[PDB]
């Protein structure tokens, strides 16, 4: 299904990124049939109407639009990137790299916190923000 | 036009 809008080419991607001025643009790069992307898309669909106020979500198929792979280093199954007014925002998740997500989380509540923190940091002007939790460990006990 | 026309740059 994936009723969320999909972007089919770099032109559409850039137009969508530049269209918004006061809402964070979320992009899920990956193949819709990969189970990791399936889980991520499920969560994003759940949170769409919750964070409609200050965020807009979009999905890109890597095969359909491969131009961004080299520049944005899209080689993992699924990645999530955040943009605001044509600026790429970084997040200190503690995983080692602050550019993308690159894995699938399962807690929509934490995803909501990430969106809120990224939006707040972008409005405050920071190009890099700090997530309110560290993912360096999988916190399994 | 490619994604470079956006004025963006890879990290």
């Amino acid at each position: 299904s994936y009723m969320l809008p999909h972007l089919h080419n770099g032109w559409q991607v850039d137009q969508a990124i530049l269209s918004e001025e006061d809402r964070v643009v979320v992009i899920r790069f990956g193949h819709d049939w990969d189970p990791t992307c399936m889980k991520m898309d499920e969560v994003l669909y759940s949170i769409a109407e919750k964070v409609k106020n200050f965020a807009v979500i979009y999905l890109v198929d890597i095969t359909e639009v491969p131009d961004f792979n080299k520049m944005y280093e899209l080689y993992d199954p699924c990645t999530v990137m955040f943009f605001f007014r044509n600026k790429h925002i970084m997040i200190d998740l503690g995983t080692g790299n602050n550019n993308k997500i690159n894995w699938a989380m399962e807690d929509k509540q934490e995803m909501v916190d990430i969106i809120e923190t990224v939006y707040r940091g972008a409005r405050k002007g920071r190009g890099l923000v700090v997530s309110p939790k560290d993912y360096s460990t999988k916190y399994r006990y | 036009v490619p994604g470079l026309g956006r004025g963006a740059t890879g990290f």
